[PDB]
């Protein structure tokens, strides 16, 4: 919370005016340091992610469902059986279920940037800009690839260095990078 | 787990519901908040500062002053009551004669509204002296000087009738001493296994010598340019 | 006694910096020992090499800080010494028309005298006293013409008129050698009537 | 302070003048420490308020963590109870960390 | 160190470099209070302006104290007022406040107005200003006749070139970059001094407030004589840096007082 | 001491005297002649 100054940080963002994956509305997409997700449809059917390292009922696994009521978290070795889709409706057994959380409850974008670092995973997202952080766990999980289930884009963050400005109510206004120019 | 000391007041500002602690340009923590109440609290430095000593003489008299830099008498009043202050020694706290200036707290002298001439300078345009008032130390406003009227018309002129000659010094430094470092008795001395590890240092010693004979070149050279402008010798009759 | 102060604050800085720097050899800079002949000559272990390094580097700052402090002095003494050398040449060897350089007023001469890391100046001025008022008028007209003074000013004592030095008082009678004819009594502002002796 | 002058000149006599001998601070009173409060959750009583307390020959874990370890619910209980650790004090334990 | 016993104990092995820090800060705190004296100090007596303004037709409005504001300066004085803008570390004030400056600079023009160059080298004597300026025309090469035949032209164009000083210095805020310098030059260091507290130099942790209250053993000696050397090269490096910038600054108050000398007091010949 | 040595100056105190007695005859003799030819 600084007040009207001009910070340095260095960290993982996404680089400005990058390549980005334009989809519809399903393969395995990499998990590299962060993956960037955003989508903007009315009425949106996809809700909900997977994150994992073998997604076969081996190793523990992460998934969350998200609905207009609550926001709940699981995170165990669930086993799906061909393809996830949206009750046993996304996997088929489970195994050695030792933990598991519950968040508080409450055009448009809606926008999710994930992060798994230092035996943490937090999540940003922000409704309509900056991203507020939502929720931390403290799962120590080997995430390595990255599965969606149900118009989504989806990018990669990389170690940048930017320059944020700060107002006098303490949220940031602009920010400037440091390449292409 | 954030460890710290100082003054906790109330502030105005307005934290966002996840921010926990404020900083500074310099990034020091001015700023915390309270995990029961969830309230602003700004965080101050206590209290420091320097201290002088005014003295007349040791052959004229034993009394002093003692001046606080930089702070308001009303906490060292606090800060004397309670034992609360890092000098163990209070002499003059017994006494009615405290005035406050702009560069902090005298103790030990009184003011008075009379200016004279400069005698210790104190700051912020007060001086301090030791007039016979039973002598004591006084403070009191320095004066710049006596205020000269001209008396300035359309047709009027000052001519002298007298003069008079007068005699003025002047003492101006030329040069200074002269002095070789060996680099090698200073640093280990009589010693050949200290020797054998300056070596890897480089030449330093080589600069410090050649800086050294710079300087004492430049010392006769000053002289030279000074009191050999002539050539031949003037005797007188 | 103290007005000499200049040229024994060069002599105290001199030996205090000696002394420090001698006083510094008595130190530990993360060491077993202070004295440098008390490990130079004791430590039977040959592990020890840190040791005297701590030593070497401790000495070699105070060595750099000493030669930088020097190499300060010695600027600040050239610049001493040209201003000396200035003053030197100008105030001594002729008269100079500066103001406030070769003592506090007019300047007629000046004798140096030797002293030890220095140089006194014996600076001779001129000093005017007991000054009277008089009434001044800028010119003066005699025949429909002005008349300028040509080295001087005109004053009165309240009955005649005269001309005289600015730096002495020496009435004089206005005549023709005195004042020189440039317009008419037309254009002065403030001027005054008066006769103009011609021999 | 005429003798803290004395020693900051290294001498017994002293011209007139002003000279700094040293600094001024004020110290601390008490000492405050602000942790978390009541907000807190730990169910581990329940391993003692229950019949069945896991037969012998058919013994079953219970890993406990995400909690708060307040040794002070067996005090509330009947004090019949007897604290007997092998290798850990149980006043060193309370100021501690486990995982699991 | 900051606030601690222990730290304490291994700086008193390293010498006396605080005693030397103290004397130069000394002397150069000194330095810089006589530097305004050797400038500002010139004169005994304080000249004060008669009553009635009037010089023949010279207008000094814009120079002289203006009784009406409670600070006691000329509109130009209060145009470059207005245009130019811890742990450790203490600032001094001056000796001399702005209103002796302010006083010492009208009895420098009132002195000047009245008396010319008399004052500097005796006794003040009286002149008015027209048969003044008669004076400083012949010390050029040109007879005092034009100016009793142009007075009011060169009134008039005095007139005009101090009125327009007030917009050439009005228009352009750069034109004091100068004395702004300074005090950016001085401001920057003391921030990086500052900063420079928040590194590390070979340890665990680069905060003061991290190592110094939570190392359990007592080993951490070479850990600790880490940041001493560190925190000792900084004001080193400091002290150097101000002790250079002393030297100009004392060549910048030489040249002001022998402009002031050889200027104000009288006319030069120097080209 | 330990490798401080003083360096003796080049001009003695006597020839300074004698610089400085020559300038004093020289400005009593002949003024501002002397230097400048």
């Amino acid at each position: 919370f600084r007040s009207s100054v001009l910070h340095l940080t260095q960290d993982l963002f996404l680089p400005f005016f990058s390549n980005v994956t334009w989809f519809h509305a399903n393969p395995v997409l990499p998990f590299n340091d962060g993956v960037y997700f955003a989508s903007t449809e009315k009425s949106n059917i996809i809700r909900g992610w997977i994150f994992g390292t073998t997604l076969d009922s081996k190793t523990q696994s992460l998934l969350i469902v998200n609905n207009a009521t609550n926001f709940v978290i699981k995170v165990c070795e669930f086993q799906f059986c061909n393809d996830p889709f949206l009750e046993s409706g996304v996997y088929s057994s489970a195994n050695n279920c030792t933990f598991e959380y519950v968040s508080q409850p409450f055009k448009n974008l809606r926008e999710f940037v994930f992060k798994n670092i230092d035996g943490y995973f937090k999540i940003y997202s922000k409704h309509t800009s900056a991203l507020e952080p939502l929720v931390d766990l403290p799962i120590g999980i080997n995430i390595t690839r990255f599965q969606t289930l149900l118009d989504y884009y989806v990018g990669y963050l990389q170690p940048r260095t930017f320059l944020l400005k700060y107002n006098e109510n303490g949220t940031i206004t602009d920010a400037v990078d440091c390449a292409l120019d | 787990g954030l460890t710290g000391t100082g003054v906790l007041t109330k502030s105005n500002k307005k934290f966002l519901p996840f921010q926990q602690f404020g900083r500074d340009i310099v990034d020091t923590t001015d700023a915390v908040r309270d995990p029961q109440t969830l309230e602003i609290l700004d965080i101050t430095p206590c209290s420091f500062g320097g201290v002088s000593v005014i003295t007349p003489g040791t052959n004229t008299s034993n009394q002093v002053a003692v001046l606080y830099q930089g702070v308001n008498c009303t906490e060292v009043s606090v800060a004397i009551h309670a034992d609360q202050l890092t000098p163990t020694w209070r002499v003059y706290s017994t006494g009615s004669n405290v005035f406050q200036t702009r560069a902090g707290c005298l103790i030990g002298a009184e003011y008075v509204n009379n200016s004279y001439e400069c005698d210790i300078p104190i700051g912020a345009g007060v001086c301090a002296s030791y007039q016979t008032q039973s002598q004591s130390i006084i403070a009191y406003t320095m004066s710049l000087g006596a205020e000269n009227s001209v008396a300035y018309s359309n047709n009027s002129i000052a001519i002298p009738t007298n003069f008079t000659i007068s005699v003025t010094t002047e003492i101006l430094p030329v040069s200074m001493t002269k002095t070789s470092v060996d680099c090698t008795m200073y640093i280990c001395g009589d010693s050949t296994e200290c020797s054998n590890l300056l070596l890897q240092y480089g030449s330093f010693c080589t600069q410090l010598k050649r800086a050294l004979t710079g300087i004492a070149v430049e010392q006769d050279k000053n002289t030279q340019e000074v009191f050999a402008q002539v050539k031949q010798i003037y005797k007188t009759p | 006694p103290s007005a000499l102060g200049k040229l024994q604050d060069v002599v105290n800085h001199n030996a205090q910096a000696l002394n420090t720097l001698v006083k510094q050899l008595s130190s530990k800079f993360g060491a077993i020992s202070s004295v440098l002949n008390d490990i130079l000559s004791r430590l039977d272990p040959p592990e020890a090499e840190v040791q005297i390094d701590r030593l070497i580097t401790g000495r070699l700052q105070s060595l750099q800080t000493y030669v930088t402090q020097q190499l300060i002095r010695a600027a600040e003494i050239r610049a001493s010494a040209n201003l000396a050398a200035t003053k030197m040449s100008e105030c001594v060897l002729g008269q100079s028309k500066r103001v406030d350089f070769c003592g506090k007023g007019y300047h007629l001469m000046s004798f140096p005298q030797s002293a030890p890391h220095g140089v006194v100046f014996l600076h001779v001025t001129y000093v005017p006293a007991q000054e009277k008022n008089f009434t001044t008028a800028p010119a003066i007209c005699h025949d429909g013409k002005a008349h300028f003074p040509r080295e001087g000013v005109f004053v009165s004592n309240g009955t005649h008129w005269f001309v005289t030095q600015r730096n002495f008082y020496e009435p004089q009678i206005i005549t023709t050698d005195n004042t020189f004819v440039s317009g008419n009594c037309d254009v002065v502002i403030g001027i005054v009537n008066n006769t103009v002796y011609d021999p | 302070p005429l003798s803290e002058t004395k020693c900051t000149l290294k001498s017994f006599t002293v011209e007139k003048g002003i000279y700094q001998t040293s600094n001024f601070r004020v110290q601390p009173t008490e000492s405050i420490v602000r942790f978390p409060n009541v907000t807190n959750l730990c169910p581990f009583h329940e391993v003692f308020n229950a019949t069945r307390f896991a037969s012998v020959y058919a013994w079953n874990r219970t890993r406990i963590s995400n909690c708060v370890a307040d040794y002070s619910v067996l005090y509330n209980f009947a004090p019949f109870f007897a604290f007997k650790c092998y290798g850990v004090s149980p006043t060193k334990l309370n100021d501690l960390c486990f995982t699991n | 160190c900051g606030d601690s016993t222990e730290c304490s104990n291994l700086l008193l092995q390293y010498g006396s470099f605080c005693t030397q820090l103290k004397r130069a800060l000394t002397g150069i705190a000194v330095e810089q209070d006589k530097n305004t004296q050797e400038v500002f100090a010139q004169v005994k007596q304080i000249y004060k302006t008669p009553p009635i303004k009037y010089f023949g037709g010279f207008n000094f409005s814009q120079i002289l104290p203006d009784p009406s504001k409670p600070s006691k300066r000329s509109p130009i004085e209060d145009l470059l007022f207005n245009k130019v803008t811890f742990n450790g570390l203490t600032v001094l004030p001056p000796l001399l406040t702005d209103e002796m400056i302010a006083q010492y600079t009208s009895a420098l023009l009132a002195g000047t107005i009245t008396s010319g160059w008399t004052f500097g080298a005796g006794p003040a004597l009286q002149i008015p200003f027209p048969m003044q300026m008669a004076y400083r025309f012949n010390g050029i090469g040109v007879t005092q006749n034009v100016l009793y035949e142009n007075q009011k032209l060169i009134a008039n164009q005095f007139n005009s070139a101090i009125g327009k000083i007030q917009d050439s210095l009005f228009s352009t805020p750069s034109a004091l970059g100068k004395l702004q310098d300074v005090v950016n030059h001085n401001a920057q260091a003391l921030n990086t001094l500052v900063k420079q507290l928040s590194s590390k130099f070979g340890a665990i942790s680069s905060v003061l407030n991290d190592i110094l209250s939570r190392l359990d053993p007592p080993e951490a000696e070479v850990q600790i004589d880490r940041l001493i050397t560190g925190r000792l090269q900084s004001l080193q490096t400091y002290v150097t840096q101000q002790l250079i910038r002393a030297a100009e600054i004392r060549a910048s108050a030489n040249l002001a007082a022998t402009k002031m000398s050889e200027c104000v007091l009288g006319q030069s010949k120097r080209v």
